[PDB]
């Protein structure tokens, strides 16, 4: 039922400003918390802002200071991102999320993402393995440390090849909608580790945290998992 | 010996909707007729008698009503389905208003749930909107959970101060 479609792909001159879309359908538009991630080729996502659609209010990452405006159409239930003056810096894929509260904390249903290309004291996530390697059935573990104190405010998200990120894990060691018992969360305060317990073939994607204890939310750096079989 | 409305009716000042008053008054007649012919209210549905009673803008006074929905009655003053009383609301733009605004009439504008029939809240504490605590600190998704109504002597009568009151048994 719930539905977040994004607008098409745009291609702009450096220097430029594009208004790209996030239609909901499925749900009432004013209940949830609308966020925007921006996620560059092969890099990590970066929380960008989010807005309240019952009242207007926002809230930038101030790594993002005035380079894009984020608003709502009630009557076309439609959130937007106004992105002003594009550098060569700004050409990445542009998702928007809902946040699940008071129901499935964090973000529990994400748009498809639009692919922008250009041309002519914060917390901190740390996710030591990059890469990292099992086979179809042994456990495997992978950890998140944070610089302060979170509590147990942390999900784990699965972005899976070429494909929109999906919620594992929430609060820590709570499973979202639909998610098989072989992925387990653990953690709480500063260490977290998320365990998948029987290594599948659909598995091989690429797991990030992401801590939603203060704004701006910040997620860790992806370790990519990679599986074999023969 | 006839109740003495009185008393509620024509009070000094009134109470916010979400601190409503719960004045009640016991062992007297409570006759309707003379109560309607008393003064021309806007409202005057019915459906040991507690007179219940505070300040809502006119536009919200139709929540005052068995099975409503919205700010009022999910938040502030929840009748039950089985009401068996009198809703009886009048303007009041020129007690309740003043040149400028008059803001002492506050209204609960969100709540982790909806009231009981008849609950009354008076909490003030930081409602979370986002799944990010608030720890009591105000900011984005954190807002306060009571707000002022305007109340400018200029404001249509869907915005303007409304009496209230309501005959329970
Ligand atoms: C309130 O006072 C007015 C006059 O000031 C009077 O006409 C009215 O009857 C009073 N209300 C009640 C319920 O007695």
């Amino acid at each position: 039922e719930v539905q977040l479609q994004q607008s098409g792909p745009e291609l702009v001159k450096p220097g430029a400003s594009v208004k790209i879309s996030c239609k909901t359908s499925g749900y009432t538009f004013t209940e949830y918390t609308m966020y925007w991630v921006k996620q560059s080729h092969g890099k990590s996502l970066e929380w960008f802002g989010g807005i309240n659609p019952n009242n207007g209010d926002t809230s930038y990452n101030q790594k993002f200071k005035g380079k894009a405006t984020l608003t709502v159409d009630k009557s076309s239930t439609t959130a937007y991102m106004d992105l002003r003056s594009l550098t060569s810096e700004d050409s990445a894929v542009y998702y928007c999320a809902r946040d699940g509260y008071p129901y499935y904390f964090a973000m529990d249903y994400w748009g498809q993402g639009t692919s922008v290309t250009v041309s002519s004291s914060d917390i901190v996530m740390t996710q030591s393995q990059k890469f990292m390697s099992t086979s179809v059935g042994d456990r495997v573990s992978v950890t998140c440390k944070a610089s302060q104190n979170v509590d147990t405010n942390v999900a784990w998200y699965q972005q899976k090849p070429g494909q929109s990120p999906k919620g594992l894990i929430y609060s820590a060691s709570h499973r979202y909608s639909g998610v098989p018992d072989r992925f387990t969360g653990s953690g709480s305060g500063t260490d977290f580790t998320l365990t998948i317990s029987n290594v599948q073939s659909e598995d091989l994607a690429d797991y990030f945290c992401q801590q939603y204890n203060t704004y701006p939310w910040t997620f860790g750096g992806g370790t990519k998992l990679e599986i074999k079989a023969a | 010996n006839l109740c003495p409305f009185g008393e509620v009716f024509n009070a000094t000042t009134f109470a916010s909707v979400y601190a409503w008053n719960r004045k009640r008054i016991s062992n007297c007649v409570a006759d309707y007729s003379v109560l309607y012919n008393s003064t021309s209210f806007s409202t005057f549905k019915c459906y040991n008698v507690y007179a219940d009673s505070f300040v809502v803008r006119g536009d919200e006074v139709r929540q005052i009503a068995p099975g409503q929905t919205g700010r009022i009655a999910d938040y502030n003053y929840k009748l039950p389905d089985d009401f068996t009383g009198c809703v009886i609301a009048w303007n009041s733009n020129n007690l309740d208003s003043k040149v400028g605004g008059n803001y002492n009439y506050l209204y609960r504008l969100f709540r982790k749930s909806n009231l009981k029939p008849f609950e009354r809240d008076i909490s003030t504490e930081i409602y979370q909107a986002g799944s990010t605590p608030c720890n009591g600190v105000e900011g984005f998704n954190c807002y306060f959970p009571l707000q002022s109504y305007g109340f400018h002597p200029t404001n249509g009568v869907g915005y303007q101060p409304y009496r209230v009151v309501v005959l329970s048994f």
